[PDB]
């Protein structure tokens, strides 16, 4: 088999690049507006860090 | 005469076991970043605080 005619086509491929940058505050998500909660979370500061 | 206030202070101890440097963690955003990173000489760059 020897090709005689020819055709032109366009192949489209979808590939992601990146996403969106987000920030989650540990204090605002766990306690927020409290003193004893913050004093107790101070012991778990390494986890939030 | 001065009135003491409950403020978070970061201390730097030397080889003699005595306090040689104190940083007020509640005074400026740079001081807050220094207290969070537990450092005293921050380089160049952006940082996230409270």
């Amino acid at each position: 088999a020897i090709p005689t005619n020819f055709t032109i086509s366009v192949t489209t491929e979808i590939l992601p690049v990146s996403m969106t940058k987000t920030s989650v505050d540990c204090t605002m998500y766990i306690c927020g507006d409290s003193t004893e909660c913050s004093n107790l979370l101070l012991q778990y500061g390494s986890f939030c860090t | 005469v001065g009135y003491l206030q409950p403020r978070t202070f970061l201390l730097k101890y030397n080889e003699n076991g005595t306090i040689t440097d104190a940083v007020d963690c509640a005074l400026d955003p740079l001081s807050e970043t220094k207290c969070t990173l537990k450092s005293f000489t921050v380089e160049k760059g952006i940082y996230q605080t409270s």
